[PDB]
């Protein structure tokens, strides 16, 4: 419910080679790498099976090559919430026929712009699971 | 890597009619990544870019379609023109490819303006509620950053708009909400009628439960009413089902119980609890910490043990770790148990989830359940704190300082004894800035001297000009005060420890020379830093000039009425006041609604119950959540039988202005419409100071000397007071007495001889003798020292 | 008032960094000469934009702190004859051009643009004798034997910074016979690393003995082998703080004053406390002493032992002081704490 403050996919070196924010309040492209730093330094390609992090849900993961990072607060349930994130990695590895790598990341972007839009939009997930969209798009 | 560059040479790219839709996108898509990215950049070349861009649209190259909304997209709060698509939306707005018109149209909205709004609209009334659930997504969404900026364009429509959001999609269910979200925030009676709607059906999305749960708690915390069948209705929905976040949710606020609730609730709360016990729902370790909150009661706390000595015991999953923390402390621990924890906390707490931060924040808990209290605990912890360390501590002591300071602690001979070692040999230059700065204050209140001393003498020891000091400052605060033993030798000692090095030396030498300058006496101090309540309302009003008589305040109103009931726009609060000459109402308030400001405000009062009538005075202008003043005045008739209890009748009239409450207008137009205005009944209290007597015996009689009417009753079906009772103390507001008011929750007999005084001087004076034979026949009389107040007695009374 | 030109030119010359009231203070004195020698309120205006300046900059945030205030003075500080002065200076507590520039001046303000620019009968009994370096073994083996009974075994080894070195060679329990039986030790070699000695050592059951003895030592101490030495105090402290910390004991408690007392502990060990301070071990003192010394196999070893002190209704006769041991084991250095510790006291061993 606008409620994505950044979603994220972030490299694991810090970088971050998606982000929106969905929704955002505060800014700068350094305070949004600090910010970035100190969790991200500290979660270092660990992330928790649960974090919470402001108050505020974070809800993060890794995957074998990138680290995923949603911003959201607490605020808003754990089971749902992450069963967009799962979302995120079961249709994208389905549907490509290949989850996230580092080098899938490099090769092309767009792709996941594409779902990531559909997925969600702002700060309010339009939706959370693959299959519809699966039928839906067809690029 | 980015640059915009490339890209705007690269425009060219557009003159070319062979392309490949990959080719193309690329190019687009390198834009658009620099930007996702991150970038920055001119609206010249924005607009530039638009141009060359929009340029290109013959086809229908789907492809083609969707990169310019993404391109679109980007610039919806800080735009760039509106018009040019227009023909585009419109084309789908005619066509069918059905796909692309949805993003279209909600890229637009952040960008909007109310003329153009004016556009879409027959048609848009249609296209939210139009066909399959996908194309009626996509128009939803739109709107919510047009919210942003406004919405009710839209919101308008609603008696008749809302009636469309039935659904039959449980997704499009869940989403219909919440824009109700902000619907409820518009309205809650709303809700009401139309839970019953909500009530009425069970519902699709767990998703849609969960707005509802949020809201539905909301309304419970004051109480949701008679939640029990809902709350019951609710409780089993919250409860079972195969979505597992609602119980969880439910569960947490939910508990009721201080001597409360426990019920059913406890056992399935149970079935829960240890469901998610091991992170189900890695959820359940915030709820520990309030959410779901623990304090216990006796025997409960004791079931406690076994759960969180699960996680205790598991020492894993940072939803783990911190479950830790809260579980043990909310339900609270033995002794015992710490110790083998303490332990455990040894390994622990530097990484083992990252534990430290989890830590902080438990030890924060620590130093607040036990900050310089439970000093054993404090100083076996304090030990240990230092000791499993890392030096993490540090940030702890923060807190933990503070902690023993908010006690004020007084195990501080030894608490201070711990501090002071081990924070020798527990190092941190820092700490001792903040310890400093308290110790600096508190000095001799509490004494043992020498062993304080003991340990400045120490703090000063370590060098650091800057150690050495703080001793010296701390002391100012101290040394002034003196201990047991101080101000002779505290006179001596300056003396016997002094310092060269410079400006170390120029520390001793002025701190003397400061000395040297005052009276050490003077030093220290420079250095170291009727016509009642009511009658005061009489006066309050005097500032106003547009009198008919006052006097002075004699009581003020028992009770402060409303006279305008619950949360109106012309909310009244009104208070009246008393003089031993007039009654002035005066009339507290915040004309409510920001619709309105009342202008040409005068009150009407009409009286039944005497009463000079002199004035009606209104307020010359209201604006909204403001007191203002209107008064009513009238002048008091004292010697009458019957003259000052009242009850006038109330009109407000004024002339009705309507408000832009941005910026206004104020003109000398607007026309009156007069809403009708409360009654206002005049009391036997605010006019009384209730006494006991100068003379009651003879006072007494005498009373009923001069003065005294009667009245008997003889009561058959009832054979109690206590009706007459509630009448009595409460209407007249006087003492019951002569040792003659007592009565347990039963009693034989009663009088009540009782007293005040009235307005305008004169007493008013009752005995009730109630007399109980076993019927009850009474004698209560009423005898004054004003003549008005005999009559008004028995009356009044009621 | 070349000086205060001065001043306010290089004041302006710099910024980046600092810490003075203290030098506001200093350029100040008990009296002075400020302005032409008095312009009154123009001369308080004078006072406002000066200090005004110094003090806005003050009123801005910051990063290290540099110094928080303790100028209530300063507020006097800024505002017959010498009565009628302070008397000014109180209510205090040209002109008003003066005040234009102090209020132009209000730096923060200032900074902030800055930034945003920027953006058996043979009975033996012995003991042991340490004379002069020379732990030197006295041995009585009497023999008061029968003859001079076969004797056992003995045997040599590196020892610690010692090595035991001598025997007297026949083995002869000489009939009813007493005899002196010297061990040289070696003392400045072998090292054997047994701390504390306590080093299992024979005497052998081998020729008229079934047994003997067989002993480790106990007896071998600490508290006289070091001897005193000295320091730098500055240098001291800083190196107080930099040594190995790691070991600490606690005085507290015995039967004597710390002069008495402290001698007595002092000659004992004899090692030493490198300097007073006339504050006072006598009134109290509230005196921390502090202590240094070396030894024979060279380690410096530092205390500050921190001490309340005897004197009737006032404080010591315990002491509940602490005394803090630096020595680079901790596992000798503590020890060294307790054998201080024993003596510290005197009482039935």
């Amino acid at each position: 419910l606008y409620t994505v403050k950044a979603i994220l996919i972030l490299d694991n070196d810090g970088d971050r080679l998606f982000a929106k924010y969905y929704d955002d309040t505060y800014p700068s492209v350094k305070e949004q790498k600090a910010f970035e730093k100190n969790i991200f330094n500290k979660t270092h390609r660990t992330d928790s099976e649960i974090a919470l992090l402001e108050g505020l849900t974070v809800v993060y993961k890794s995957s074998i090559d990138l680290y995923f990072y949603v911003i959201g607060s607490s605020y808003e349930n754990e089971l749902m919430l992450m069963a967009v994130l799962n979302c995120l990695f079961d249709s994208l590895s389905q549907m490509l026929r290949k989850n996230v790598e580092k080098r899938a990341l490099l090769e092309n972007m767009e792709g996941l712009f594409l779902a990531v839009d559909e997925i969600v939009d702002g700060g309010v997930i339009l939706e959370s699971d693959p299959q519809q969209v699966v039928h839906r798009v067809a690029l | 890597h980015l640059e915009k560059s490339a890209v705007l040479q690269e425009a060219r790219v557009f003159n070319e009619t062979p392309i490949n839709p990959r080719k193309c996108a690329h190019i687009l898509t390198k834009i658009l990544y620099l930007i996702n990215q991150g970038e920055h950049l001119g609206t010249t070349e924005a607009t530039e870019a638009f141009f060359a861009m929009t340029k290109l649209f013959q086809s229908n190259d789907p492809t083609l379609r969707r990169m310019c909304y993404l391109t679109i997209k980007e610039m919806s709060c800080i735009a760039e023109d509106v018009i040019i698509v227009t023909s585009s939306l419109t084309k789908d707005m005619t066509g069918k490819e059905d796909n692309y018109r949805g993003p279209a149209v909600r890229a637009l909205c952040q960008i909007t303006d109310s003329t153009m709004l004016q556009a879409v609209e027959r048609y848009m009334k249609q296209a939210i509620v139009d066909k399959v659930p996908s194309v009626s997504s996509s128009a939803l969404v739109s709107s919510l950053h047009l919210l942003k900026c406004s919405f009710d364009v839209v919101k308008r429509w609603v008696n008749e708009a809302q009636e469309a959001a039935s659904s039959d999609n449980i997704m499009v269910q869940y989403h219909a909400l919440g824009l109700l979200y902000h619907v409820r925030k518009n309205d809650r009676l709303a809700v009401s009628k139309m839970i019953s709607k909500f009530t009425r059906h069970g519902l699709k999305s767990p998703f849609a439960y969960c707005m509802m749960i949020r809201v539905a708690s909301k309304q419970l915390e004051e109480e949701d009413g008679s939640r029990d069948s809902p709350l019951f209705d609710f409780i089993e929905s919250c409860l079972r089902n195969k979505h597992e976040m609602v119980v969880y949710e439910a569960a947490s606020a939910i508990v009721n119980l201080p001597g409360c609730s426990a019920k059913e609730l406890a056992p399935a709360v149970s079935v829960l609890q240890l469901f998610c016990s091991s992170p189900k729902a890695a959820l359940r370790y915030a709820a520990v910490r309030t959410l779901n909150k623990v304090a216990m009661k006796h025997p409960s706390a004791v079931t406690a043990c076994n759960l969180d000595l699960e996680n205790l015991v598991t020492d894993s999953n940072r939803s783990i770790a911190t479950l830790a923390i809260t579980t043990l402390l909310k339900t609270g621990s033995e002794s015992s148990i710490d110790r083998l924890m303490k332990q455990i906390s040894s390994f622990m707490s530097e990484i083992s989830d990252e534990f430290k931060v989890v830590v902080v924040q438990a030890i924060s808990a620590l130093c607040q359940k036990y900050p310089r209290k439970h000093a054993v605990l404090m100083n076996f912890l304090f030990t240990m704190l230092r000791e499993e360390g890392g030096f993490e501590y540090k940030r702890a002591i923060v807190d933990c300082i503070i902690s023993i300071i908010e006690e004020n602690s007084e195990s501080k001979e030894t608490g201070l004894s711990h501090l002071c070692e081990f924070i020798e040999d527990c190092e941190f230059t820092v700490l001792a800035t903040r310890i400093l700065h308290l110790l600096g204050q508190e000095g001799p209140k509490t004494n043992n001297p020498s062993k304080y001393i003991r340990f400045i003498y120490n703090r000063v020891v370590l060098e650091h000009e800057e150690v050495r000091a703080g001793a010296v400052s701390a002391l100012a605060k101290f040394g002034a005060q003196n201990e047991e033993m101080l101000p002779s030798i505290l006179v001596l000692l300056k003396r016997c420890v002094m310092d060269d090095d410079n400006e170390v030396r120029d520390r001793a030498t002025f701190y003397l020379n400061v000395l040297e300058q005052k009276q050490k006496a003077l030093n220290a101090g420079y250095i170291l830093n009727a016509a009642t309540r009511q009658e005061i309302f009489q006066e309050q009003l005097a500032a106003v000039p547009e009198f008919q008589g006052l006097g002075p305040l004699f009581k003020s109103s028992p009770e402060p009425v409303a006279l305008t009931e619950s949360e109106t726009e012309y909310v009244i609060r009104c208070t009246k006041h008393t003089f031993s000459d007039h009654l002035v109402f005066q009339f507290d308030c915040t004309n409510t609604l920001n619709d309105q400001t009342l202008e040409n405000v005068t009150v009407q009062m009409e009286p039944t119950e005497a009463y000079e009538v002199l004035s009606y005075v209104p307020a010359r202008s209201l604006p909204y959540n403001q007191p203002g003043t209107c008064y009513t005045l009238v002048a008091l008739p004292t010697e009458d039988p019957t003259a000052v209890a009242c009850t006038f009748s109330c009109v407000m009239k004024f002339t009705v202005k309507d408000c832009d409450p941005n910026t206004g207008e104020i003109d000398e137009e607007g026309y009156e419409d007069e809403y009708v205005l409360e009654d206002l009944e005049v009391t036997v209290a605010d006019h009384i100071q209730k006494v006991m007597k100068v003379n009651f015996e003879a006072a007494w009689d005498e009373v009923g000397d001069e003065f005294e009417k009667e009245e008997t009753f003889t009561l058959s079906t009832i054979k109690t007071l206590e009706e007459a009772v509630g009448n009595i103390v409460k209407f007249l507001g006087m003492h019951p007495c002569e040792r003659s008011d007592k009565v347990p929750e039963n009693k034989n007999t009663h009088t009540l001889l009782l007293a005040g005084v009235f307005r305008g001087g004169h007493d008013i004076l009752v005995r009730s003798r109630l007399l109980l034979l076993d019927t009850v026949t009474m004698q209560v009389t009423a005898r004054s020292s004003e003549e008005l107040p005999v009559d008004i007695i028995l009356a009044s009374v009621g | 008032e070349d000086i205060q030109s001065v001043m306010t030119e290089v004041r302006r010359s710099l910024g980046e960094i600092p810490i003075v009231e203290s030098e506001i203070k200093k350029e100040a004195g008990e009296l002075k000469p400020e302005e032409e020698i008095t312009v009154g309120p123009v001369q308080k205006l004078v006072t406002e934009m000066g200090t005004y300046a110094t003090q806005s900059a003050l009123s801005s945030s910051r990063p290290t702190k540099k110094e928080e205030d303790r100028p209530p003075l300063r507020g006097f500080l800024l505002d017959v004859a010498a009565s009628l002065a302070t008397t000014l200076t109180k209510i205090a507590l040209f002109v008003a051009e003066a005040m234009l520039l102090m209020a132009t001046i209000l730096d923060v303000d200032r900074i902030s643009l800055c930034l945003k620019v920027l953006s058996d009968p043979v009975y033996a009994e012995a003991y042991v004798h340490v004379n002069q370096y020379d732990i030197v073994l006295d041995v009585l083996v009497v023999n008061q034997t029968s003859d001079t009974l076969q004797n056992c075994t003995l045997e040599l080894a590196t020892l610690g910074d010692l090595k035991l070195v001598e025997k007297p060679s026949p083995l002869t329990l000489a009939p009813h016979d007493f005899a002196n039986i010297k061990a040289n030790v070696k003392v400045a070699s072998t090292e054997n690393g047994i701390i504390f000695g306590n080093i299992v050592y024979d005497v052998s059951g081998a020729a008229s003995d079934r047994n003997c003895v067989v002993l480790s030592d106990i007896h071998i101490d600490i508290m006289d082998y070091i001897q005193p030495a000295t320091c730098t105090d500055a240098e001291f402290r800083q190196m107080w703080a930099e040594f190995e910390w790691e070991n600490k004991v606690t005085v507290n408690t015995n039967m004597t004053d710390l002069n008495d007392y402290l001698q007595h502990i002092l000659k004992s060990t004899n090692m030493k406390c490198l300097t007073p301070e006339k504050a006072l071990s006598g009134y109290c003192g509230f005196m921390a002493a502090n202590l240094y010394a070396r030894s024979i196999f060279g380690e410096d070893a530092l205390a500050n032992v921190s001490i309340e002190k005897p004197v009737h209704q006032g404080p010591d006769a315990a002491v509940t002081g602490h005394i803090r041991i630096r020595a680079k084991s901790q596992g000798m250095a503590l020890s060294l704490g307790d054998k201080i510790n024993l003596s510290q006291k005197k009482t039935s061993l």
